[PDB]
RNA sequence: AAUAAACA
């Protein structure tokens, strides 16, 4: 058993600290007036020095192609991890297994923090705020628990008669959409826990909902190839669009922070850009993933650029006016990816599979030689 | 709630500086800007405060000036100014006689938001180049549009090529000139169409990449003549080499190219950092160990090229030239060091100008020595409060003793201005502040005259 | 014109001076006064025209010693090249400028090079220095590893045709306000990877002294190494204590007394004082240590954001401040040894620094942003459009030319009796301010700010209003004393039909743009 | 040092008059809360403090002798029916389990009390 | 006390 009572031996551990690279950002950003003013980090090991974080090479999204791999974090009970979550202060990672258990990691040096018994079932959704107030989750059996910054369990409540697949969240703390595999996109109040409206009319089980940072638009992605994407009209009810967009079983839905771009997973092998506000054209698809790709991330302080996961565990990277991908694992996370999720900073990324673990990927440091076993296996 | 910004110190330190003619065709001028402020200065030879930089008109902007070229246009009797605005406005500028402001030219405004293509945060700065004949202008809108502005009203309508819906998907452009030589206006531009991070080089070697598209004005297409595709990864800004040898100079953090259409390349290394770094053929310039990632750079009329690197350490590379006009080999030396630069300027032969923000910059003077090393002096510095970090506000310790019972709190303010090989404290005290050495009271008088008398 | 005229005109310039309280001159004409040709404008508000060699016209005001009646170049024997004038009340001075600053920069300024990066400057009040952060460049020979039982350092064997990191070393100066040296025997070098993140004059309570408060010189710094080791850091509290100089160097009767230097769990990045506790923040933590004999004794703590790089404080308002996320404002109780967040930002926002606009009742939090902004929050927990008193909302927009990281607030020179000016120092080397105003005198110059933004022909093409906006709704209250100056710079006819234009006289408005800039006139 | 020339203690700002009535705290929504982040109010130490269970500021009881372990890194599910003390004074900590049961400690900055 | 030590 596992309670933190019997001793073990002083240890040093893999960091991964973002303080020697933010610290050296605030001194550079004085002097610094651009990054056409940055001094390059030239690739040897002796410049650890010199990293700044993404945000100091706002020019340059390719700092964030984290492909260096750090820590394998795996359970003692081996489940398989579906969502994960960092705190949005970068602080720890909460992540969701098939018994329901929240296992919360470390940050800049990864361990583990706690476990817990939240939901009954499998869990399928996480998201937090935007402050760091309130955490949504959600599971397989239709319970949404809402959860502090310590982890608090709050009034839960059976939300769906069938399983939830996501839950995203209004510019405040008042609005919320969860769909489930009922078929239904059930938007939800946030203090009185009220079925405010449900969006029928979808035609099988939806299981990815986004809503739009600012203009209010639930977006939907379906199994069911004749209603696949739907955009939606919160506070009447009323379907304002549908986007014929893939063959079979969209994924996972996701629309920038910057209010423009639709990003959309499928089962056909494809990511695809469609702009909001022109439906019948399509911006450019991405091509590379050589099973279906199941999980995506837009990069936090990089738009443009996203990680986009494989159900063959291929960890791809993308960027917004390049068609193929730049990141590359293949048979390097074993399993099916099912989430990601940056840390807040955007310099380093988590994973999480259909395999009982959940690996954490770093940026590249300057002057390696990329012969590990996920980059270059010779 | 409410409040009122005001403006107390202008802002000190030039970020772009050109040698233009902004009064008038018979001299140049130093038109010097920064942020938010243009500054035109003259030259003195024969001062008692020897040369010195006179200021001579200086104008605000209601905006950061993020490029600054000039062009004689057709018939024009003075040199009107290309400035660029954030979000994408240029702004053809001149000087007028009779009122002593300036007089805008014509007006572009480009922040439409299917320019962007959904780029919402553009991080690319709007850069304006001109053809050195005064054919066109190029401004590199939001880094994906070229603007033409053609020229001959002494103007013509503009037009944005889309620079991705081009050959060879540019797609991430770092510099881009007006090449010399040519019958049309030619524009080299640096990209990097599959993009990598010194910091990731084992799965993407070097991918720099070079066009050099060919304007054609009247038709309004434009032939994507030469282009090479393998050039190191980590190339910073493009320079164009003037017309008695013309191709380009590319600077890359780690080596030095020389490029050009009928000319296979040469370029040298500069550490042994290009060893597992770069595939392209590099030679080994003997004698030189140093890096050019931030280095502004000028030309000498032909063949020599003053290179002011990070650090302030200024080098005069020397494109050694066969007898068909072509680059065989490179020759440094280092010449002396000077201030943490921003830009670089010749203005007339003989005298250097480096626009910094962080450091006073200053006006130097090169000569021959008694092959052809030049050895810098300074002649005049032009006073740069600095990128001001953190700034205090103290007690001046020599107040004289009659002024001390004054009810006002009498204070002054300590600067941490510039950085590195300029970094300094600056005490700034806006009042003037007198040491009274000898006090009277004479009441009764009311005026006071002073005459000097054997 | 031919028949032989002046082939010359004549342009109006910008000013900031206002003549408003046998013929007497105000006008008079100086040669080799220190070095300077030019004018002595006295009046109400004294004056000096400088122009140099430079050819740049320079107007430095004179508020001391009152009103100026007359004035004259004076040159003797026991006095050097200076001036000579009357007082108001009929006291001739003889008087010299003083001989260490330069006053042919817009501001008198003297340059104090120091050849190595200043991070930060400390004005020490209590025997009157400054403690100046410093770093240079030593090239680097070691990488750091931490492969299980300690740190192993790698050492760099390279190549010949190598050039190497740079490794900056820290130290603290200690710089004198007499004469502007350095002084030897006080500078504080710090360990071999180790930086300075922030230097600050901390006041923390004391049993010695007939107040509570004593005015050290704290700095928090960390180690840098790379990625790979875990970034730890300490809290260097000093003190400049005058002893006895040394016999041929009076400077150096001030040297340090360094009272706590102990090393943290975490790296130290900001530090701010509360009635005399310290506060300080290490990690994703705000640590309020409080100063006893020799050690520090924890009192309170708040799991804050990211990374908090600047924390400014008053009447234990705590104003964080992070590189992404936020601005908070927190509070501590001393009944109750308790830290807690009152109002945070909700947004994301990427923060330069912080300061306090402060009102006769009202506190505004003056914060500085990456996109050259400026904006004023407030909390305000009775508004509706926010949570109860749980997010921060912003009441004046405002886009500078330039990044900002300095702060500080003065009183300025019944109205104006409790409002402070918040000025800044830019970092394209500009100062600026953010003067508050009331309700009635903003809106009779809002209505002329509109009228002086359409109607003039404004350098460039631009435009002043869409400049001066928010650059993400913006919601702008601060007005923009660069164009209203355009209003005292437009002839008096002019000036006239403006004013008809927007309901008033030009006199109401001179009595509200001179009142702007006499109460601004410190330094 | 900011407090000689820009002094700002005769000031009563209306910040700090809305601080110490609270002026209009809304009573917190979903009473299986933690009050955390809050720091105290002082409705209940001086007398009745109005509302009970859903409050917004947090409510202290005595014979607290304990720091609590939890809440030191940030979980703190207890809130105020908490058995242990949640200040920062580094003398009410509890007794290390590894000094105290299995010898001698392992890691060299163990807060916790060493006890002999 | 509710996983402080969750180790390769
Ligand atoms: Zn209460
Ligand atoms: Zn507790
Ligand atoms: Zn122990």
């Amino acid at each position: 058993t596992f309670d933190g009572k019997r001793m073990r031996k002083a240890v040093n551990r893999k960091t991964i600290d973002y303080n020697p690279s933010v610290i050296k950002y605030l001194e550079n950003r004085i002097w610094q007036r651009d990054q056409r003013d940055m001094r390059a980090i030239q690739p040897d090991a002796g410049y650890y020095n010199d990293l700044v974080p993404p945000i100091g090479m706002l020019n340059n999204p390719m700092n964030a192609v984290t492909t260096k791999f750090v820590r394998t974090s795996t359970n003692k009970v081996k489940c398989p991890v579906f969502v994960v979550r960092w705190t949005p202060e970068g602080r720890r990672l909460v992540t969701g297994a098939s018994s329901g258990e929240f296992t919360l990691w470390n940050g800049l040096t990864f361990n583990f923090e706690t476990i817990l018994q939240a939901h009954d079932s499998p869990v399928r959704a996480m998201t937090w705020s935007h402050n760091d107030m309130w955490m949504l989750t959600a599971d397989h059996g239709g319970y949404v628990k809402y959860w502090q910054s310590n982890m608090n369990n709050v009034k839960m409540f059976q939300a769906h008669k069938e399983a939830i697949r996501e839950a995203s969240f209004s510019p405040t703390d008042n609005k919320f959409a969860t769909c489930s595999d009922d078929g239904t996109v059930r938007i939800w109040d946030f203090l009185r826990c009220h079925e405010e409206r449900i969006l029928r009319g979808h035609g099988a089980d939806v299981k990815c909902v986004d809503w739009h940072p600012t203009k209010g638009l639930v977006v939907s992605g379906s199994k069911d190839s004749q209603q696949p994407i739907k955009f939606w009209d919160p506070k009447t009810g009323q379907s304002l669009a549908t986007l014929h967009a893939h063959k079979n079983t969209v994924m996972e839905v996701k629309l920038n922070l910057n209010g423009n771009w639709l990003l959309t997973a499928s089962r056909d092998h494809l990511c695809k850009l469609f702009d909001i506000r022109n439906l019948k054209e399509e911006l450019q698809v991405f091509r590379g993933h050589k099973k279906e790709a199941t999980a995506v991330a837009w990069h936090p302080v990089h738009e443009g650029l996203f990680a986009s996961g494989g159900s063959d565990g291929s960890l791809l990277f993308w960027h917004v006016g390049v068609e193929k991908e730049v990141g590359g694992m293949e048979m390097a996370h074993e399993g099916m990816i099912w989430s990601l999720a940056w840390h807040p900073l955007g310099h380093i990324l988590c994973s999480g599979s259909n395999d009982h673990t959940s690996k954490f990927w770093t940026r590249n440091r300057p002057g390696d030689k990329m012969r590990d076993r996920y980059n270059l296996n010779l | 709630m409410y409040a009122v910004y005001k403006q107390a110190h202008p802002p000190t330190g030039l970020e772009f500086s050109m040698y233009c003619n902004f009064f008038n065709n018979s001299e140049r001028n130093l038109v010097v800007a920064g942020t938010s402020q243009l500054y035109v200065y003259r030259l003195n030879r024969d001062a008692e405060a020897r040369e010195k930089l006179e200021l001579a008109a200086s104008f605000s902007f209601f905006g950061n000036v993020m490029s600054m070229a000039s062009v004689q246009l057709a018939g024009a009797k003075r040199d009107a100014l290309l400035l660029s605005f954030k979000d994408a406005k240029l702004s053809v500028v001149e000087y007028d006689p009779g009122t002593h402001d300036l007089k805008t030219l014509s007006l572009h405004y480009f922040e439409e938001p299917e320019l962007r293509d959904g780029f919402v945060q553009n991080v690319h700065t709007p850069r304006v180049r001109v053809d050195p004949d005064g054919r066109c202008a190029a401004m590199l809108v939001y880094g994906t549009r070229l603007v033409v502005l053609p020229f001959r009203s002494s103007f013509l309508p503009s037009y944005i090529i889309d620079v991705r819906a081009l050959d060879e998907k540019l797609l991430n452009i770092i510099d881009l000139q007006f090449l010399h030589g040519y019958y049309e206006p030619t524009l080299l531009i640096l990209f990097e169409p599959n993009q990598t991070w010194p910091g990731r080089v084992a799965v993407r070697q070097d991918t720099c990449s070079i066009v050099a598209i060919s304007l054609n004005i009247t038709q309004k297409v434009h032939p994507v003549i030469w282009s090479l595709t393998s050039l190191p990864f980590d190339c910073t800004q493009a320079l164009a080499v003037p017309k008695p040898i013309g191709g380009v100079v590319v600077f890359a953090v780690n080596s030095l190219l020389y490029l050009n259409q009928s000319v296979p390349p040469y370029g040298v290394a500069l550490n042994s950092l290009t060893t597992g770094t770069t595939a392209f053929p590099l030679r080994t310039q003997e004698g030189v160990r140093i890096t050019l990632d931030c280095a502004q750079a000028t030309f000498i009329s032909y063949d020599k090229m003053v290179i002011s690197l990070k650090g302030g350490e200024i080098y005069v590379l020397t494109l050694i030239t066969d007898g068909m006009r072509s680059v065989r080999a490179f020759h440094f030396d280092k010449a002396a060091a000077s201030v943490l630069t921003t830009s670089m300027v010749t203005m007339e032969p003989g005298y250097l100008f480096l626009g910094s923000r962080l450091g006073n910059s200053l006006l130097l003077k090169y000569t021959e020595k008694l092959l052809a090393t030049y050895s810098f002096e300074v002649c005049d510095s032009i006073l740069n409060i600095g990128p001001c970090a953190n700034a205090a506000v103290g007690e001046p310790a020599f107040l004289s003793e009659e002024f001390q019972n004054s009810p006002e709190p009498d204070l002054e303010i300590v600067v941490c201005s510039g950085h590195g090989k300029n970094g300094a404290l600056s005490v700034l005290q806006k009042s003037i502040r007198p040491q009274v050495v000898t006090t009277f009271e004479l009441p009764g008088c009311y005026d006071m005259w002073t005459v000097i008398a054997p | 014109l031919g028949q032989g005229n002046l082939k010359v005109r004549f342009k109006k310039v910008p000013h900031n001076i206002n003549f408003r309280e046998g013929r007497v001159a105000r006008f008079r004409y100086f040669e080799d006064i220190y070095g300077y040709s030019g004018v002595f404008i006295c009046g109400p508000s004294p004056h000096w025209l400088l122009v140099t060699g430079r050819g740049a016209l320079r107007l430095h005001p004179m508020a001391i010693d009152g009103p100026v009646d007359s004035f004259a170049p004076f040159h003797n024997v026991n006095c050097p090249r200076g001036f000579l004038y009357f007082n108001r009340q009929g006291e001739l001075r003889i008087s010299v400028l003083p001989a260490y600053l330069s006053y042919d920069a817009p501001w008198p300024v003297r340059k104090i090079p120091l050849r190595c990066t200043a991070h930060y400057v400390a004005y020490h009040v209590e025997s009157k220095v400054y403690a100046v952060a410093t770093s240079t460049n030593t090239p680097c020979a070691r990488i750091p590893r931490m492969t299980g039982e300690e740190k192993e350092f790698e050492t760099i064997e390279r190549d010949e045709r190598y050039i190497h990191p740079q490794q900056e070393a820290f130290s603290i100066q200690l710089i004198s306000p007499v004469s502007w040296e350095a002084i030897p025997n006080a500078r504080i070098e710090l360990q071999e990877w180790e930086h300075v993140t922030c230097m600050k004059t901390v006041s923390l309570r004391s049993e010695e002294t007939v107040s509570g408060l004593k005015g050290y010189v704290a700095a928090g710094t960390c180690l840098m190494q790379g990625e790979e080791v875990t970034c730890r850091g300490r809290i260097l509290i000093m003190d400049v204590i005058e002893v006895v100089p040394e016999p041929g160097q009076p400077l150096t009767k001030n040297k340090f007394k360094v009272l706590y230097e102990k090393e943290q769990k975490g790296p130290v990045t900001a530090l701010c004082h509360c009635n005399g506790h310290l506060v300080s923040a290490i990690g994703q933590k705000i640590f309020l240590w409080s100063l006893r004999a020799s050690e520090l004794t924890g009192m309170a703590f708040i799991d804050t954001q990211l990374y908090i790089h600047q924390m400014i404080s008053v009447k234990n308002f705590i104003l964080a401040a992070d590189v992404m996320k936020s601005i908070s404002l927190l509070r501590y109780q001393e009944e109750s040894k308790t830290l807690s967040l009152v109002s945070r930002d909700a947004k994301p926002l990427e923060v330069y620094s912080v300061d306090f606009m402060v009102d006769n009742a009202q506190l505004g939090f003056l914060v500085s942003d990456r996109d050259r902004n400026l904006m004023v929050y407030m909390y305000l927990p009775e508004a509706k459009e926010s949570f109860g008193g749980m997010r921060l909302l912003r009441r004046a927009d405002f886009h500078v030319g330039a990044h900002v990281n300095t702060f500080w607030r003065t009183p300025c020179r019944v109205v104006w009796e409790n409002k402070h000016i918040t000025w800044f120092a830019t970092l394209d080397g500009g100062i600026g301010l953010l003067l508050p105003m009331q309700e009635k005198t903003y809106r009779r110059l809002l209505m002329l700010q509109n009228a002086l933004t359409t109607m003039l022909p404004h350098h460039a093409g631009l435009n002043p209003r869409a400049f001066r906006m928010l650059h993400v709704n913006a919601v702008r209250n601060v007005l923009d004393g660069e164009l209203l100056n355009r209003y005292l710079y437009l002839s008096t006819m002019e000036r006239s039909e403006l004013a008809k234009k927007i309901g008033t006289t030009p006199d109401i408005i001179l009595d509200d743009l001179l009142e702007t800039d006499r109460v601004t006139a410190h330094f | 040092m900011q407090e000689i020339i820009a002094s700002v203690d005769h000031i009563k700002f209306d910040l700090e008059i809305a601080v110490e009535q609270q002026l209009g705290a809304q009573p917190l929504p979903f009473p299986g809360m933690d009050k955390s982040g809050a720091a105290v109010c002082e409705f209940f130490l001086k007398a009745a403090c109005g509302k009970g269970g859903m409050c917004p500021f947090r409510h202290i009881s005595g014979e607290k002798t304990v720091v609590c372990k939890h809440w030191l890194r940030g979980l703190c599910k207890k809130g105020d029916q908490c058995e242990f003390l949640h200040e920062y004074d580094m003398t009410k900590m509890p007794e290390c389990y590894f000094y105290s049961k299995f010898g001698e400690c392992s890691n060299k900055e163990c807060p916790f009390l060493h006890i002999d």
